[PDB]
């Protein structure tokens, strides 16, 4: 139950923090960093897959 | 470290334009300045979504329609 | 003209076939079937609305509305074909399934109908799924 209260919580303090964490990614993240992966290479692969997606998603579009 | 991966995305959202008494001095401009402003915000931002769907309509009008 | 009338004719049966097929009685299945339908007959309205302003503009005639209307005459007459055969066998559920997969596969020929007909097909096994 704390784990869930956590994530929900963290997911109201991203929505506010104006970030965008969604549920599963949030997860995704929780498992990467009990795993042992550096918050900022993990925040620098989001960032990156974000734009990457983004503009794969613009091509798509027009792809369609 | 999940704490400071949201700090990096921080911002990264979509901005946002929009989201006993009185002692006889307390009168002030200001809360009736913001209501004022709120008020404005709403009937400005419902004639430029009007605006907008305007010009979308006005455009496909002008499209051949089949892609 | 009577060239091109066919593709009035085969709108008037396909609207009078959603009209009858959006009734509750005619099955969800039909429902939906109407429901593509009048999407398609709102993409045609949105076609003749251009060429209203093309009209209007006196910038069209007679065969450039023939030129225009061609894959609209074929579009229209392929869909009208499909709601007359439906409507003439009364299908309804998998009945209704069978024939539009039979029709998908006769129009196979051309890839307008084919995309039109395999849209419709994907969206009306939807609420059959």
């Amino acid at each position: 139950n704390a784990v869930r209260e956590t994530m929900d919580v963290l997911l109201e303090i991203s929505r506010i923090l104006n970030t965008g964490l969604d549920m599963e990614t949030l997860s995704i993240c929780v498992r990467l960093c009990e795993q042992g992966i550096n918050p900022e290479a993990l925040s620098s692969v989001i960032k990156e897959l974000r734009k990457a997606t983004e503009a794969l998603k613009a091509a798509e579009n027009m792809t369609s | 470290s999940v704490l400071d991966l949201l700090v990096q995305l921080a911002g990264s959202g979509p901005p946002r334009v929009l989201q006993n008494v009185r002692y006889g001095g307390y009168d002030c401009c200001h809360l009736s300045g913001i209501e004022a402003d709120v008020r404005s915000i709403i009937s400005g931002e419902e004639e430029l979504c009007r605006d907008l769907i305007r010009k979308t309509l006005q455009v496909m009008e002008a499209a051949p329609g089949t892609g | 003209v009577s060239r091109i009338l066919p593709v009035a004719a085969s709108y008037s049966t396909v609207t009078r076939f959603i009209e009858e097929k959006s009734s509750f009685e005619y099955g969800q299945v039909n429902h939906a079937l109407a429901a593509a339908m009048r999407t398609l007959v709102k993409e045609y309205l949105v076609l003749v609305t251009q060429l209203e302003q093309l009209q209007r503009q006196g910038l069209l005639s007679l065969q450039k509305l023939w030129f225009y209307i061609q894959p609209a005459m074929r579009s229209l007459d392929i869909l009208a074909s499909l709601a007359t055969s439906v409507d003439k066998g009364e299908c309804i559920g998998g009945a209704t399934l069978s024939l539009l997969h039979d029709r998908s596969f006769s129009y196979t020929g051309d890839s307008q109908a084919q995309e039109l007909c395999l849209h419709l097909t994907k969206a009306a096994s939807t609420p059959y799924f």
